[PDB]
């Protein structure tokens, strides 16, 4: 793709893969152990979605399922900004800044239920063990992400009931209007778990990549359902300045 | 000629039947008409003339002719600012002049001149069933026809070029001085799907390509004029085929309604031939427009408009298209195949840049976005332009669709005219056009359906 | 005047939604297709009654005969749409029942309208999307569209009820 | 402005001139 | 029950202008400050107390001098998500 | 089960369709 | 007339609000008009509201600053009706907003409160703003009262009572 | 400058009194001797006031 | 608007264009003075 | 020309000089590392008021080098055209031509500049 216009890669479904290494090395990122390093064009491409089903049962193990996503060519994100700091320690730290760090995807699950969710980076904070003085294949940056609401607070139900627009209540129905628990709704800010595990490394152009696995909660509806636990497998690419 | 219903069997509102066999009579009839229409060309366009405000940008002031003429190159300097009225002045009186001499000859074919013209000449006269003679004349007018495209191609290319909007530094009249004459790119527009995202040929975005089609359209139509003259119909067609004057009217009907939808969506989507600085936008320019103009306002005012979600949960100011490609948020979604010239600096190989959009906007594409976001092809037929829904004190209808809903309705009207004439001219052929005969009528002699 | 009074019916009645009114479309549409489909039958059905392409000056007002084939015309229809008028008596009938019968059982609906008895919801619907906040259909699209309206309208429409409504009270989606 | 008066009468003239002919032609038994 | 904002709308937020919740129109009341001033006053919140509006990086004389004269029409509460994620301070769908 | 009742009378007018064409009263000449 | 005949007398108003019949209020609630059901909304108004168990008694609202606010009754013609509360001069005061972001004259914004004098919350205030909306709600539809919606699955939509369904049949 | 409007005004009511003319003459079969050469005179006489317009246009 | 040395004749210019509707009005009168034979 | 006319020319010299820069910075080097995507968007953002400024100032020159700086004018479009051409067309060699001539006809239209 690097050579390649955008008259040649629209409607090809090429806009959203993730870009990839093709110098087949295995090069190391050499790293001073109390700077800083900018990251320029991260993408994260999804490739696998798994979605906890809740067994009716208590006791029984959840298992994650497959799903199929009914949203097309729209699950990657691009174009993002962080920074790499080391620590005293060797510690490596990922900090995503901003970008296109957020894609809404729908799965359905087997048995027609659609789970929609809030694919994001957002305010990733990934830390590896400390003693690293390079980044190479043993980089492997684990930390927290926050997953806001699915739905914003500008957002209006069929019923035209919203956070801070909208009804409070059910006024198709004035004599009960005030029966529903849907007339509150929330934006509970979620959170998630990613991992980077960098697999292959550019140093004559400072370019990692990788594979990444997520968990976070799917939509809630503003509250009106409890989220289900969305596993997220693909890979990723980005470029260190140096 | 009979003029009258007892003579000729077509009543007065159907009078113009009568001439169907009078080649003369007819002949005037065409060349009447011919000189409405010159007429029409050059009246018009001194009256825009006479109306025309040069600073006032084109769209705003109820233009359909003076655009035509920009686009050609005439008048006009870059970025479409007027130079000289003189052209269009000129362009409009020639017209107007040439007009009484073809209503001249029309009245005098018309009125004065041989009613047949059989007798006369074997060149000018025709019967409708003497095929080789209809495809002379075929012949005759497809080799004027492919001049008049190579007529285009010289004004683009040795007499001082043509607009294009699209040209570097800004829009601007260019010399073309390499044309596409690649088969494989002219004639793939024709095999392009008629969808979003590829338009057959309505999705022609250069000039070259442009002009590289009126050269390949002169050359075959010159061609194909030279076959006409000198072979006859072959048998298949001269089988498939109704052979009369209704017959070849309600055929050019048919090429006429089909001309006339194309037009249609040519000048609602294309802003190559139709520049937008003359047309004004487009609406899915429009509406890019109005999504690029708030994308600099917010973030103007400290926005991340890349990081932003909406209220449904997709970006506010951008999101991707169903092939991944990073396109402008909110309804607009739909126009994300639209390409403008103030636009695509913005566009990366993935689609919008995050870096173009926040470090190389430029004042001239702000200015740009917001008058074409307020220059929507939205208004009412009294022109009150935006939404319906606003207040009377802006006026304005684009010119994109006064040109499109016309020709719409005229290709509409004329395909119901193919209609009405193909059925008529078969039913004639056939001799059932006056009515079922009573004692051969073919479904006392067909059996009960059950 | 009378527009007015057709989106306020809308807007405060749901209207459309009245099946009174849907069977009077059906009539209304039905007349004015049974209208064009006869004319345009009978004038491409008629009988080689004269010499001239006009077609018109084939017809006596006392001639005794039938000015087109009915036959035909059953054949073609029969052969198109599966069905055809084999009776002219009941063609002609039918042309007169569909239209008014249209207009008949419209006037009942609006004898409804007029104490307020309106077909204006789905209570299923209603019930499902109050506890359902995923369920939506055009009905309940339409209940929307109708809130606004009389939000919007009421105060203008109906002067003498000095109805203050505050900007911030009225219903509207996001930006628009 | 003199201008209304102007172009009422020249469009005036311009709508007298084609019942003009007419009524001539007929008048003076032309070939209507 | 009462949402998240209708329940900061029952607090000092539903009175004064929210040095951490209200959006870049509702400084417009305040004379210098739409549309940079608020732009900066918004992109360094959060705020613990208003008095700390005044210590923004790279603040000038005259932005310093309105904030203060304008100190009284400033309050500060909680950050609420619900105003705030996908800049909703720069904007909510309102024009 | 409203939507067996909504299949049954859209069936019931599907079935009338067909047997008015394929089964009508054969219009004869008399 | 009959509460200010009370106060007249001199009364306090949780006693003359006590002397209002329940049946009286009973009529004055927009449930109970006939241009209220619907032509497919089915059977008794009990299967609608519920059955009618109680008065709830009369609300009072009251802005922070003590000016004594009134719910805009709903119309017959209207299905659903903005919540607007207007002083003795009839200007807007409190309203229930439908975009926040910009509201002025919230419940919450201006603290109202609602104070029942007579039927079941006789002499209470409620100051908390969801019930108090809740209670504004109530009031847009006249005298409030207390409904049994369990024995018949009551769906919460209106009927028209015999009087409507009567007008329709013979008209 | 004033020649030219002269020139001008002199075209547009020529071209009134041939559009009166031309149908007429060429519908009027029984006075087609007489009218005949005057149409010759007209249409020459319309082209050289074209052609003087043009050109005073080109002077002023 | 038109060169100066034609906005004389502007007020003419502004009824130009109508014109061909005249002409399909004038084959209707013209049909009335025959009589639409 | 007139102190007091060279003000009212600064209002086009001004972006001509923002561009005569950022060519000889920016496109240069995106032509050197045969970013063509870069090269072809910024002959048409950064610049895409060249001409209506060039000309623009070129008109409200003095009626001596107006018509100079007109040719001069027209020949660095003409030059930008190639260079987007050879970009859409990955030409380099072309590209690094066209630039450096676009840049000589602009350094000449700059000479006749009081
Ligand atoms: C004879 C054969 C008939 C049957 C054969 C196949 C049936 C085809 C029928 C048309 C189907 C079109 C459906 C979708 C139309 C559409 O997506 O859009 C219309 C398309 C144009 O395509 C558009 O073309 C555009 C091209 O512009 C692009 O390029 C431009 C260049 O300046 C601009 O830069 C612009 O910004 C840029 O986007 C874009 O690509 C749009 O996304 C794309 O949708 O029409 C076209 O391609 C061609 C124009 C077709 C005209 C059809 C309309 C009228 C149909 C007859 C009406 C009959 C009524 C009679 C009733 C009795
Ligand atoms: C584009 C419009 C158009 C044109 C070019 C024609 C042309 C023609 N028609 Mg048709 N017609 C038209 C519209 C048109 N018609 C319409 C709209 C109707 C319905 C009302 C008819 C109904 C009709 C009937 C019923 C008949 C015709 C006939 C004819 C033919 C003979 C005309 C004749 O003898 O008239 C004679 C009329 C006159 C002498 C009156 C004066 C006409 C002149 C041309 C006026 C010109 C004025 C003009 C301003 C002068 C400019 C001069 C200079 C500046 C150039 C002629 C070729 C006849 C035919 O078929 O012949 C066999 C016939 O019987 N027409
Ligand atoms: C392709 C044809 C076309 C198009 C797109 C336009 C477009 C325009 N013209 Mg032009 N014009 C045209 C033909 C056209 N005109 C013709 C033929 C004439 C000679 C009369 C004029 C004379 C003219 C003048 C004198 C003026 C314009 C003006 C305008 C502008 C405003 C139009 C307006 O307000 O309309 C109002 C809309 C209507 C009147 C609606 C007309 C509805 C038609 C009659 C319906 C017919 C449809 C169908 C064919 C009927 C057939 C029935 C049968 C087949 C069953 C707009 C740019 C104005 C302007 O801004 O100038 C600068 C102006 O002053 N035009
Ligand atoms: C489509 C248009 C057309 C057609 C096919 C004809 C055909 C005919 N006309 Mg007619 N005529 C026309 C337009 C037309 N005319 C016009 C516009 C006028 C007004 C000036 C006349 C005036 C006219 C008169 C007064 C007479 C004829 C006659 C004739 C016949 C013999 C022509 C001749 O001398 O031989 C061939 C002639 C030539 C080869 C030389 C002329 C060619 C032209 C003048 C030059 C090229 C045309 C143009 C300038 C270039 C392209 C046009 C542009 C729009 C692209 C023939 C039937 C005569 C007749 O009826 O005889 C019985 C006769 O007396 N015509
Ligand atoms: C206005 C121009 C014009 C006209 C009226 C004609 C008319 C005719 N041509 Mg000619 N032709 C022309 C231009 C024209 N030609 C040109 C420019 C060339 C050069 C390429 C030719 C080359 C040519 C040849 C080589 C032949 C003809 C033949 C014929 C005759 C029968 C053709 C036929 O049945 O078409 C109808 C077309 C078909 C039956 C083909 C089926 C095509 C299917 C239906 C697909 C159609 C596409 C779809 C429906 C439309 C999509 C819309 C979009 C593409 C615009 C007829 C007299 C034939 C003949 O008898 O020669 C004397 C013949 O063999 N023509
Ligand atoms: C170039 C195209 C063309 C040509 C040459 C013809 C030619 C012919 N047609 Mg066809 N026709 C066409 C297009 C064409 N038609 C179209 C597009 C339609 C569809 C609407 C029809 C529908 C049609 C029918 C239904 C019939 C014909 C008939 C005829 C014949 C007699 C016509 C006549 O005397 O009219 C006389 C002209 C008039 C009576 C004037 C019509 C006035 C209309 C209503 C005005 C249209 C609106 C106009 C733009 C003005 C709007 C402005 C308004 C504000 C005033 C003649 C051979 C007749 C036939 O079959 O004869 C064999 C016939 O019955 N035509
Ligand atoms: C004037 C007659 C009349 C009136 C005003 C009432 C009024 C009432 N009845 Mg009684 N009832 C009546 C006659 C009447 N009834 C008769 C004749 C019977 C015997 C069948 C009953 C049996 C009955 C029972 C068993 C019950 C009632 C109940 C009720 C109450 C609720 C009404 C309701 O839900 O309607 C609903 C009405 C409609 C939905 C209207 C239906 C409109 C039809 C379907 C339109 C169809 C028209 C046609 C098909 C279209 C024409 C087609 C064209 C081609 C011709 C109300 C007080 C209920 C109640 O509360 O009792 C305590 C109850 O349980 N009624
Ligand atoms: C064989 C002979 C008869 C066959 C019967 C077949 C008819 C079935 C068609 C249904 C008709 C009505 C049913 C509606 C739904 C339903 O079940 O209702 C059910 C309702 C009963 O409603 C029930 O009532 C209960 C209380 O007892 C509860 O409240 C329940 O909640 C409620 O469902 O039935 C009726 O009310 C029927 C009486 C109808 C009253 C007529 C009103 C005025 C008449 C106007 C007529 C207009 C004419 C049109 C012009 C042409
Ligand atoms: C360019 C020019 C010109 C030209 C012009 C012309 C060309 C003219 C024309 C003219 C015309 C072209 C006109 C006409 C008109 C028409 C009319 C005016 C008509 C009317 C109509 C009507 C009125 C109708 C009626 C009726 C009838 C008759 C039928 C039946 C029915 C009725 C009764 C209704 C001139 C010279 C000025 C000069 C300057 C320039
Ligand atoms: C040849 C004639 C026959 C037509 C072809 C038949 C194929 C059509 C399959 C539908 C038949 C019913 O089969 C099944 O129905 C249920 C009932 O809603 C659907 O179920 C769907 O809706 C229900 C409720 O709305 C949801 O709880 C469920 O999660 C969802 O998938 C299934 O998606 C469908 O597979
Ligand atoms: C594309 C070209 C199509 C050519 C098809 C016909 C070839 C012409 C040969 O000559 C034609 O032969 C056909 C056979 O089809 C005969 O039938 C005709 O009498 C004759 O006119
Ligand atoms: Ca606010
Ligand atoms: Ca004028
Ligand atoms: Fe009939």
């Amino acid at each position: 793709k690097s050579q390649l216009t955008y008259d040649d890669i629209v409607n090809t479904g090429l806009a959203n893969v993730c870009p990839e290494i093709s110098s087949f090395t295995r090069g190391t990122i050499e790293v001073e152990p109390n700077t800083k390093y900018f990251v320029s064009d991260f993408c994260m491409e999804p490739q696998e979605y798994f979605v906890k089903e809740e067994p009716v049962n208590k006791r029984q193990k959840a298992e994650y399922v497959k799903g199929k996503v009914l949203t097309r060519q729209t699950t990657s994100l691009e174009q993002i900004r962080g920074s790499i700091a080391v620590g005293a320690d060797g510690t490596l730290t990922f900090k995503e800044k901003d970008g296109i760090d957020f894609q809404p995807i729908t799965v359905l699950l087997p048995g027609g239920e659609e789970v929609p969710f809030f694919f994001t980076v957002k305010n990733f904070t990934g830390t590896t063990e400390p003693g690293f003085t390079s980044i190479n294949s043993s980089t492997d940056f684990v930390g927290d992400f926050n997953v806001p609401s699915y739905r914003g607070a500008g957002f209006l139900d069929p019923k035209a009931r919203g956070l801070y627009t909208g009804y409070d209540n059910a006024v198709a129905l004035p004599s009960a209007a005030d029966k529903f628990r849907t007339n509150k709704k929330e934006t509970p800010l979620g959170k998630g778990t990613l991992s980077l595990q960098v697999t292959q490394v550019d140093g004559s152009t400072g370019e990692i990549a990788g594979i990444f696995e997520s968990e976070q909660p799917s939509d809630t509806d503003l509250g009106a359902k409890e989220p289900l636990d969305v596993k997220v497998r693909g890979i990723f690419y980005g470029r260190v300045d140096t | 000629g009979g003029r009258d219903l007892p003579s000729t069997g077509f009543a007065w509102w159907s009078g113009n039947a009568r001439l169907i066999n009078l080649s003369g009579k007819l002949l005037g009839a065409h060349v009447a008409h011919a000189g409405l229409i010159v007429f029409w060309a050059g009246a018009m366009t001194l009256f825009e003339v006479a109306h025309f405000i040069p600073e006032k940008p084109m769209y705003e002031q109820g233009l359909i002719l003076l655009p035509h003429i920009a686009t050609l190159g005439w008048g006009v300097g870059p970025a479409g600012e007027v130079t000289d009225i003189f052209p269009f002045f000129v362009v409009g009186v020639l017209h107007l002049i040439s007009s009484a001499v073809l209503g001249l000859g029309g009245i005098y074919h018309a009125l004065r001149g041989p009613e047949v013209l059989e007798e006369y000449s074997s060149f000018f006269g025709y019967d409708w069933k003497d095929k080789n003679q209809m495809t002379n004349i075929i012949g005759y007018h497809l080799i004027l026809l492919g001049c008049g495209a190579l007529l285009l191609v010289f004004k683009a290319m040795f007499f001082g070029g043509v607009y294009d909007t699209w040209a570097p530094g800004g829009g601007d009249v260019r010399v073309i001085t390499n044309p596409t004459l690649n088969p494989a790119i002219i004639f793939g527009y024709l095999l392009k799907a008629p969808f979003g995202g590829e338009g057959w040929i309505i999705s022609v975005n250069n000039m070259e390509d442009i002009i590289g089609g009126h050269i390949w359209i002169g050359l075959i139509c010159i061609s194909g004029g030279i076959w006409h003259i000198l072979t006859k119909p072959f048998g298949w067609a001269r089988r498939a085929l109704i052979w009369s004057g209704e017959a070849y009217l309600s055929y050019s009907l048919g090429a006429l309604s089909l001309m006339g939808f194309i037009a249609s969506v040519f000048v609602w989507f294309n802003n190559t031939a139709y520049p937008s600085e003359f047309y004004g936008p487009t609406g899915m320019e429009a509406s890019q427009s109005q999504a690029f103009t708030f994308l600099v306002r917010d973030q103007r005012l400290g926005a991340n408009i890349a990081s932003a979600q909406g209220p449904t949960g997709l970006g506010k100011y951008l999101m991707r298209s169903p092939s991944g490609e990073i396109i402008f948020g909110g309804e607009t979604m739909r126009f994300w195949d639209f390409r403008g010239p103030w636009l695509e600096p913005l566009r990366g190989p993935n689609g919008l840049d995050l870096d173009k959009l926040r470090n190389d906007i430029q004042p001239w594409q702000v200015r740009r976005a917001a008058e074409y976001m307020t220059h929507a092809p939205l208004g009412s037929l009294n022109s009150v332009g935006g939404v319906i829904t606003d207040v009377n004190s802006f006026n304005y209808v684009s010119p994109r669709a006064w040109l499109a809903t016309s020709h719409f309705v005229l290709g509409f009207f004329f395909l119901v005219g193919h209609l009405w004439h193909a059925g008529r001219a078969r039913a004639a052929a056939a001799g059932f056009e006056k009515g079922i005969d009573r004692e051969t009528e073919p479904t006392l002699f067909m059996p009960d359906l059950d | 005047g009378i527009f007015r009074f057709i989106l306020f019916l809308q807007g405060f009645h749901n209207w459309t939604l009245n099946p009174f009114h849907m069977m009077g479309v059906a009539g209304i549409l039905g007349g004015a297709l049974l209208c064009a489909i006869h004319g345009a039958t009978v004038e491409n059905t008629l009988f080689e009654d004269g010499e001239d392409s006009n077609t018109f000056r084939a017809f006596e007002p006392t001639q005794a005969e039938e000015t087109y084939s009915m036959v035909t015309a059953n054949r073609f229809w029969s052969q198109i749409f599966g069905i055809a008028f084999s009776n002219k008596r009941w063609l002609h009938f039918f042309m007169l029942f569909v239209p008014v019968t249209g207009l008949w059982m419209s006037s009942v609906g609006i004898v409804g309208l007029a104490l307020n008895l309106r077909a204006y919801d789905f209570v299923s619907q209603e019930l499902r999307a109050a506890e359902d906040p995923e369920f939506e259909t055009f009905y309940t699209k339409n209940i929307l569209l109708n809130e606004g309206m009389r939000a919007w309208m009421a105060p203008q429409d109906q002067p003498h009820e000095n109805f203050i409504f505050p900007e911030e009270v009225l219903p509207r989606g996001n930006a628009l | 402005n003199l201008e209304p008066i102007f172009q009422l009468t020249f469009l005036g003239l311009i709508v007298l001139a084609g019942p003009a002919v007419v009524f001539v032609l007929a008048f003076r038994g032309g070939d209507l | 029950e009462l949402n998240a904002v209708d329940a900061k709308l029952t607090t000092d937020f539903g009175q004064k202008i929210d040095l951490n919740n209200s959006d870049i129109r509702d400084f417009r009341g305040l004379r210098g400050f739409y549309p940079n001033l608020a732009s900066e006053i918004i992109k360094n919140a959060p705020y613990d107390t208003v008095e700390e509006v005044l210590d923004i990086p790279g603040l000038s004389e005259t932005q310093k001098s309105r904030l203060e004269a304008n100190l009284g029409s400033f309050t500060v509460t909680e950050p609420s998500i619900e105003l705030t994620s996908g800049d909703d301070r720069i904007n909510p769908g309102v024009y | 089960m409203e939507s067996v009742a909504y299949i049954l009378v859209l069936t019931m007018a599907l079935a009338v369709l067909f047997f008015a064409i394929a089964f009508r009263e054969p219009p004869r000449i008399e | 007339r009959r509460v200010d005949s009370q106060l007249a007398e001199g009364a306090s108003l949780s006693e003359a609000w006590s002397t209002i019949p329940e049946k009286l209020a009973f009529y004055d609630y927009v449930g109970n008009s006939p241009a209220k059901g619907g032509l497919f909304r089915t059977g008794a108004m009990n299967s609608g509201d519920g059955i009618a168990q109680e008065w709830i008694g009369h609300p009072i609202f009251k802005d922070k600053e003590g000016r004594e606010l009134e719910v805009r009754r709903m119309p017959n013609f209207f299905e659903t009706f903005p919540v607007i509360m207007t002083d003795a001069d009839g200007v807007v005061r409190a309203d229930i907003p439908f975009r926040r972001s910009e509201s002025k004259f919230s419940v919450e914004q201006t603290g109202v409160t609602v104070s029942f004098y007579g039927g079941a919350l006789d002499g209470q205030t409620f100051s908390n703003p969801s019930d108090v909306k809740k209670f504004a709600r109530k009031a847009q539809l006249g005298e409030g009262f207390d409904f049994d919606t369990e024995t018949f699955n009551s769906d919460g939509v209106f009927r028209t009572s015999p009087r409507g369904w009567f007008t329709f049949g013979h008209a | 400058s004033i020649v030219f409007q002269i020139a001008l005004a002199a075209l547009v009511l020529f071209s009134f009194v041939m559009v009166v003319g031309v149908p007429v003459a060429y519908a009027s079969p029984q006075n087609w001797d007489r009218s005949k050469p005057l149409l010759y005179l007209g249409s020459g006489i319309w082209a050289i006031l074209v052609i003087v317009v043009a050109l005073l246009n080109f002077l002023v | 608007k038109l060169p100066e040395a034609y906005q004389i004749f502007d007020p003419l210019v502004d009824v130009l264009p109508v014109i061909p509707l005249f002409f399909l009005a004038l084959a209707f009168v013209w049909q009335a003075a025959v009589g639409f034979k | 020309y007139s102190p007091e006319k060279i003000a009212q020319l600064q209002v086009y010299v001004n972006p001509i000089a923002v561009a005569r820069d950022g060519m000889e910075k920016r496109l240069q080097g995106l032509i050197a590392d045969q970013n063509w995507v870069d090269t072809q968007t910024y002959i048409h953002g950064p610049l895409g008021q060249l001409r209506r400024d060039m000309l623009g100032l070129a008109s409200s020159l003095l009626p001596k080098d107006q018509d100079k700086a007109k040719t001069l004018a027209k020949e660095v479009f003409g030059h930008l055209e190639r260079l987007d051409a050879a970009a859409k067309d990955r030409n380099g060699s072309q590209a690094k031509i066209q630039y450096q001539e676009a840049l000589a006809d602009f350094d000449s239209f700059l000479n006749l500049l009081p």
